[PDB]
């Protein structure tokens, strides 16, 4: 007898991803800061949606020439998040752009991509304590612009933590 | 008031960023040289075009080409007419799909035609030559890309002026194609442009409209042959700058799957090729210089465009 | 084992590539047949490195020592159609058909040192009123003699 | 809502409609080809293709035609590329009725550097395979077909992207023509409808035939 | 199979509850899966760990 | 800080920063069919 | 003839699927149409 | 003749120590593998 | 052959070996397959395009009195493939495109209906269904665009209702997986007497 | 400008296939300190020639022997093209730096009769100036080549003393992003090693190190 | 010298 190999015919393209063993990577939990959403963790999901949109992209590392961190700080303060920038009208972007953060036409031509797909700002796991990882799903307008999928559901900031509780903040 | 100061800071930056651009290229005062062809080769390359071609005449055959003419020293046929065109198409698929190991894809036609001289005495009617003008007009239209600084052929197709007459004629039962024939009844042609001459040193002297005789050397022979009204749809089959080409050449066979073909003969065809024919990985790895170099002296022309919009506008506002 | 970027990395000094070709065209003045390796040389030092008008006033003297009168003016024209000065130091070298210039730089001839200099400033006086294709051709034209 | 001059011309049954505007001596024409096979929300948020459309604005005092090669997104509008032709508007300049522009000239630097910012948030472009034979199964179609696209520039991407202080002037020099995120907004919005007023008559077409 | 229970809550989602350690020791089976032996039951509505 | 000249934490932020590019930058999304 | 009698099966060539790149029978050069010339 | 992925043709085999013999190989057997079929306007040959 | 004025003695020799190898296999059918019964296949020596046709009537009910033949037409144009991104891109899975038009009782994209169909994996999928000329909605709506007439959506995304009543419209007409088949089978026929004639229009050419 | 894209072939592993081939494996280069800041030749990769490099004489020096010159202190001017000089250094003497590895091989007559000088002995010290201090260098590396004992160098020599903003103009030659390096065109080393050379983990603008060998690390896990 | 020269091949005309 020789046994044949479990096969698929439809197999999706991520399940040919690498990895060491050959295995399931660790989903390590995230650190004990992201417990309750407060001022301190609001941004870091617009932190490092803007640190990716300005660096090296692709296989061949493609710098990108506008730095669209030097307008993460400017956002902070205003108190505006990436979850409420996803809520925001196309007439309230506007005044946002030209008013507040000041944006150039190449600079608002980068930053658009991400606000196209409302993509969610939630904090993914990882091998590791530190992730940088964000879920890159598009949003539904049903579900608060989460994505919905893999337990992203309508408040929730990081993976593995509580929803938002909006009457705090 | 205000189309005034923006069209003058536009021609202001415009004049800026050309004059930044040419101060990158400078080598103490000298200006970039441009990259150097093989030895036959004349480039043309038209002002404000998104391409270039270059001719190579072997006479007397292939065996005057360069690996065939080199020996160790201190111890007739018909003449073949090279062409290749190269357009700025070249990307990084690596980005769309990041599953495939490519930093470069450049592609680039070569149109190899064969003429009979009157000086060949051998084989002059032994088998009626299916190469010349005067006889079905036989050319061989060998799709390239350049894969990493590696020469890869794309397709190799053998188009005669009887493919033309049947897709004028009766590609379908009685009639030609609908849209091959559609693409016939629009063809405007195109205005003069400029061609710049970035030639071989050792033939940028000798003669300069060689080329534009060459090409009409086969226009009149292929208008006045054998086949005579279907040489405008043999124009258009083999109109390597634009789509309806490449539709066209699409009706056609366009040859066998390469990989599918014998490793006898993908090496004998490399061997023909590159070794034979003169179209070498030295003309590969050039032409994606060339490719480079012109899209480079493209963009200090849309420079100086812009330059010379913006301040044709402030100007009258 | 230390890796630059490749754009600084592959980039060899010019003066070592005018040595590499004055090299190669004392080679051509003993034996001409070895042009064709230097042909090949070329195609590949024209693409590899960067085409300055040190490495295109040797590539003049390469031919120049072959044999080849026709193409080494031709491209001594190139150079003067694109602005570029001729080599004053292979200028210098074109017109000494000996002293291989390893040992020139190296020091091993002591004396003709006034005649290395002499050929040099006349090769700087020459391009003050003429072009790039008029110093090559005054250096062919003492080789040869 | 509607710019302040600028006629609308969409017959049924093609995918086309065509913006024109005349304001002294100058004339700028803006042309989109609405794509058939889907595309993206005015919502942004949830194959999805973006409202590409080209803009012709024509100056006779400065002897060129300048094409914008503009993306609608959002409402908002992004310039993907500027390029220059000889003379005023002539009617082959014009893609439209299945007939390119003029081909064979240069198609200008990258203005900006949106494609690639759409690779981080994993949006899928328009080029779906590396295979350009495979995608010339349907030849004569800008968003089937990339590779003999106008406005995705043939597959190529060009060497040079420009310079953000210098491509922010580019940007502002149009704007005073009537290409600014106003009309875009309108095109994208015209685009919805003629998507779903050529779905509705090729359906109702279809319900007679069968 | 072979399955573990932990003492404390860890949830499908997130950590918080509103059960205590005391609480979730009788709920998740803790206790009772300690104090039991082999032939006897084991709820199946419990979460059951690698 | 004598010997090696770094510190632990310190270590760990330049470790996930020299290899950001092999980490992690795509979905890999798609499907693949059966050729054979 | 069957695949116990092959050719392939007389080394660990496998039956099929992808060919063996970099095994030493497919690294062999071939050359079938000059062996009249050579081995006539 | 043209070959396909995914498709190989099955030949037989010669029953002489398989394609290499690990036993050994004779003199005219091994002569016909010295003067390998080479294209012979791309190759020298040389005997001492 | 002789070397000294031929130098392309690696290649004509090996074109020529592989000529014959193409014709002593017994592989290879002499005859063309047999098509379903009313099409006739017509194919251009030198092209890569193969059209079928056959005349058609529909069934119609007793109130309407004359029943109207029909133009079925198929159309197949061979695939391609780039060699150059392989062996680093994967393999291109094969498929075989058609076009099937269909007209009522003179060219190809002129009052005709035509619909865009793959078979791939041993059956058909429907992709468009696309209109040429002025048809009846319900007022008139033209399709005058050959190359970018609009081919309507895919059927993916289609309604329901106008999908069953499209695999009715198309199992009447007898297109189907038991045809594609055919489409397939003919297409391996169309492109091996291609090759065959490329091999041999080639070996005119390096040789003279 | 407009960042030209490169044409070389450098590019970062996939996330699919096994990091394989270790006898060559890449990996960034971050040296201890900064040297963009410093002089041109006491950088890293002219650490070799320390020893080789002059003493230096100050501003304060060259004031003194503008007044009170000494009779054997020869100040060299070693700029080079006739052009950029504008001012007289006083007490100097003009020896291109073109013409320093030809100047030191004459005579002592024959230095009078190809630059108008005398040829300074041997025991003498040899100040030289240039713009920046570059072709001064160059130059006091060939007057240190021959066995001059006290070759001296004053950085900045024209720029400090008369006030001017030049330069020696040096190329520093850098392939243009047309120029396709060695290791792409051609088939010196075998495939594996030919893609995993031309890997390079992250940008391509910083600096990096090959390593000959590795060995896995068995006893992390 | 080169938008002298693009005046001489017509990628810079004069007024329409
Ligand atoms: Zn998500």
């Amino acid at each position: 007898k020789v046994s044949k190999v479990p096969t698929r015919s439809v197999i999706p393209a991520d399940a040919l991803r690498y990895h060491p063993r050959y295995s399931v990577p660790r989903k390590m939990v995230l650190s004990n800061t992201f417990n309750v959403v407060g001022e301190n963790n609001r941004y870091t999901s617009l932190k490092l949606i803007l640190e990716k949109l300005s660096g090296h992209v692709g296989r061949r590392q493609y710098k990108m020439l506008c730095n669209l961190e030097k307008h993460y700080d400017k956002l902070k303060d205003e108190g505006i998040d990436w979850h409420e920038l996803k809520w925001l009208s196309r007439e309230e972007l506007i005044v946002l752009f030209d008013k507040v953060l000041h944006l150039t036409r190449t600079e608002r031509a980068a930053l658009l991509p991400a606000i196209e797909a409302k993509v969610c700002g939630v904090l993914r796991q990882t091998d590791s304590r530190h992730s940088t990882v964000v879920c890159m799903n598009r949003g539904n307008a049903n579900h608060g612009w989460r994505c919905g999928r893999n337990g992203h559901t309508n408040d929730v900031y990081f993976e593995g933590k509580a929803k938002a509780n909006t009457a705090a903040l | 008031v205000s189309l005034r100061t923006i069209a003058e800071s536009l021609g202001a930056a415009a004049a800026a960023e050309l004059r930044a651009e040419v101060e990158r290229d400078t080598r103490d005062g000298v200006a970039a040289i441009p990259p150097l062809p093989p030895l036959g080769w004349r480039v043309r390359h038209p002002s404000g075009s998104n391409y270039f071609v270059m001719t190579r005449t072997l006479k007397n055959g292939v065996q005057s080409a360069e690996l065939n003419n080199r020996r160790y020293r201190s111890v007739s046929r018909a003449d073949v007419h090279l062409t290749v065109f190269a357009p700025f198409r070249v990307y990084d698929p690596s980005l769309h799909d990041p599953t495939v190991d490519i930093c470069e894809w450049s592609s680039f036609d070569l149109v190899v035609q064969k003429t009979v001289p009157d000086n060949m005495v051998a084989n002059k009617l032994l088998q009626p030559l299916s190469c010349t003008p005067q006889d079905g007009a036989l050319s061989m239209y060998v799709c390239l890309a350049s894969v990493n600084s590696e020469m890869r052929i794309r397709s190799i197709q053998l188009l005669s002026m009887k493919e033309a007459q049947a897709l004028v004629e009766h590609a379908c039962f009685g009639n030609g194609e609908p849209l091959f024939l559609e693409l016939l009844r629009r063809r405007g042609r195109r205005r003069p442009l400029v061609e710049r001459r970035f030639d071989d040193p050792r033939l940028r002297y000798e003669e300069v409209a060689q080329p534009q005789q060459v090409a009409d050397e086969a226009a009149v022979a292929c208008s006045s042959s054998c086949y005579g009204p279907y040489y405008p749809a043999f124009e258009m089959l083999m109109d390597s700058c634009g789509s309806a080409g490449e539709y066209s050449r699409a009706l056609c066979y366009g040859g066998p799957y390469v990989s599918e073909l014998s490793r006898e003969l993908c090496d004998a065809l490399l061997d023909y090729i590159k070794g034979d024919l003169g179209v070498s990985d030295q003309l590969c790895e050039y032409v994606c210089q060339m490719q480079f170099f012109l899209e480079q002296e493209e963009y200090m022309t849309w420079l100086g465009q812009v330059q010379h919009v913006a301040n044709a506008v402030s100007r009258t506002a | 084992s230390l890796q630059n970027p490749p754009e600084e990395q592959f980039a060899l000094p010019s003066v070592l590539l005018r040595t590499l070709l004055c090299m190669a065209a004392y080679h051509c003045t003993l034996d001409a047949d070895y042009f064709t390796t230097c042909q090949m040389l070329f195609g590949r030092m024209e693409q590899q490195q960067q085409t300055t008008p040190e490495v295109l006033s040797a590539w003049v003297y390469c031919c120049t020592a072959s044999g080849r009168v026709d193409e080494a003016l031709t491209y001594a024209k190139y150079m003067a159609d694109c602005s570029a000065p001729f080599d004053v130091t292979v200028f210098s070298l074109m017109q000494h058909p000996s002293l291989n210039p390893i040992e020139v730089e190296d020091g091993s001839v002591p004396h003709s040192a006034k005649g290395l200099l002499l050929q040099r400033r006349l090769g700087n006086r020459l391009h003050t009123a003429y072009r790039s294709d008029a110093v090559a051709a005054h250096g062919m034209f003492v080789y040869y003699a | 809502h509607l710019p302040f001059n600028f006629d609308v011309c969409y017959e049924l049954g093609s995918r086309e409609f065509t913006l024109f505007s005349s304001v002294g001596s100058t004339s700028v024409l803006v042309f989109c080809n609405v794509s058939s096979r889907r595309l993206r929300s005015v919502k942004g948020g949830q194959d999805r293709s973006p409202v590409v459309f080209s803009a012709f604005v024509s100056m006779p005092t400065s002897g060129l035609t300048i094409e914008a090669l503009c993306c609608s997104s959002l409402g908002l509008l992004v310039v993907d590329g500027v390029s220059f032709h000889q003379g005023p508007l002539t009617e082959s300049m014009i893609p439209q009725d299945a007939h390119p522009g003029p081909e064979g000239h240069y198609q200008g630097p990258l203005l900006n550097q949106r494609s690639l910012a759409e690779m981080v948030v994993n949006t899928r472009g328009c080029i779906t395979s590396v295979d350009p034979f495979r995608q010339q199964e349907s030849f004569f179609d800008g968003h089937v077909n990339p590779w003999n696209a106008r406005s995705l520039r043939f597959g190529h991407v060009p060497v040079h992207t420009a310079k953000p202080g210098f491509s922010d002037a580019l940007c502002h020099f149009l704007e005073v023509f009537g290409v600014n995120d106003e009309l875009a907004f309108f095109v994208e919005d015209f685009a919805h409808l003629v998507h779903r007023e050529e779905e509705t008559a090729w359906t109702n077409v279809l319900k007679t035939m069968m | 199979v072979s399955g573990r229970v932990y003492r404390r809550f860890y949830g499908d989602r997130n950590r918080v509850s509103a059960h205590s350690t005391m609480r979730w020791q009788h709920i998740g089976g803790w206790k009772l899966l300690k104090r039991i032996r082999r032939g006897s039951l084991f709820p199946h509505n419990v979460p059951l760990y690698a | 800080m004598t010997v090696h000249g770094t510190s632990l934490p310190s270590t760990y932020r330049m470790h996930k920063d020299i290899n950001k590019a092999q980490r992690n930058d795509r979905k890999l999304s798609g499907n693949r069919f059966k050729v054979l | 003839i069957a695949y116990e009698d092959s050719f392939e099966y007389e080394e660990y060539i496998p039956a099929g699927g992808s060919p063996l790149a970099h095994h030493w029978t497919e690294m062999t050069p071939s050359f079938s149409y000059l062996e009249d010339e050579f081995f006539g | 003749a043209r070959r396909k992925w995914g498709q190989k043709t099955w030949s037989p085999t010669a029953t002489n120590g398989g394609a290499a013999p690990a036993n050994g190989v004779s003199a005219q057997e091994a002569l016909q593998i010295a003067y390998r079929p080479m294209p012979p306007s791309q190759t020298v040959e040389y005997e001492e | 052959l002789p070397p000294s004025d031929f130098p392309e003695n690696a290649l004509l020799k090996c074109i020529e070996k592989e000529i014959e190898d193409e014709a002593l296999r017994l592989d290879k059918e002499e005859c063309p397959p047999p098509p379903p019964t009313g099409w006739e296949m017509y194919h251009a020596p030198g092209t890569s395009v193969f059209y079928g046709r056959r005349w058609w009537l529909p069934a119609t009910a007793s109130a309407e009195t004359r029943a109207t033949p029909e133009r079925h037409t198929i159309r197949v144009q061979l695939t391609k493939r780039d060699p150059s991104l392989d062996p680093e891109c994967d393999v291109r899975g094969e498929h075989f495109p058609f076009s099937f038009f269909v007209q009522r009782a003179l060219g190809l994209y002129d009052q005709s209906i035509e619909v865009r169909a793959d078979f791939v994996d041993g059956e058909l999928l429907v992709d468009n269904v696309v209109f040429h000329g002025t048809f009846k909605t319900g007022e008139e709506v033209r399709y005058n665009n050959i190359f970018n007439g609009y081919p309507g959506p895919n059927l993916d995304e289609a309604e329901e209702e106008v999908l069953d009543g499209l695999q009715a419209w198309l199992a009447e007409r007898c297109v189907d997986d038991q045809f594609g088949e055919f489409v397939g089978q003919y297409s391996v026929w169309v492109e091996q007497q291609e090759y065959e004639m490329w091999l041999k229009r080639l070996r005119d050419f390096v040789a003279a | 400008q407009a960042d030209r894209r490169t044409r070389h072939h450098m590019m970062v592993d996939g996330q699919i296939n096994p990091r394989e081939w270790f006898n060559w494996h890449p990996k960034e280069y971050q040296p201890w300190y900064f040297d963009r800041h410093k002089f041109l030749y006491e950088q890293r990769q002219y650490a070799q020639f320390h020893h080789l490099l002059c003493h230096q004489v100050y501003l304060k020096d060259m004031l003194h022997l503008m007044r009170y010159p000494e009779p054997y202190t020869h100040i060299i001017d070693c700029r080079t093209s006739t052009q950029k000089m504008h001012r007289w250094v006083p007490h100097s003497l003009w020896l291109p730096r073109d013409e320093v590895e030809y100047a030191l091989q004459l005579s002592a007559d024959e230095f009078l009769d190809m630059y108008g000088f005398r040829k300074p002995d041997k025991s003498d010290d040899v100040i030289l100036l240039s713009h920046n201090g570059i072709y001064s260098e160059q130059a006091g590396w060939e007057w240190k080549k021959q066995f001059f004992q006290h070759v001296y160098n004053y950085r900045g020599g024209t720029n400090e003393l008369f006030g001017e903003s030049y330069s020696d103009m040096n190329v520093s030659d850098v392939l243009s992003p047309w120029k396709g390096p060695f290791p792409q065109s051609g088939v010196f080393v075998d495939k594996w090693s030919k893609r995993k050379v031309l890997t390079r983990t992250g940008p391509f603008d910083r600096q990096y190190e090959m390593q000959d060998f590795a060995l896995p690390d068995l006893e992390l896990e | 010298d080169k938008i002298e020269k693009w005046k001489a091949e017509g990628l810079l005309p004069e007024d329409y």
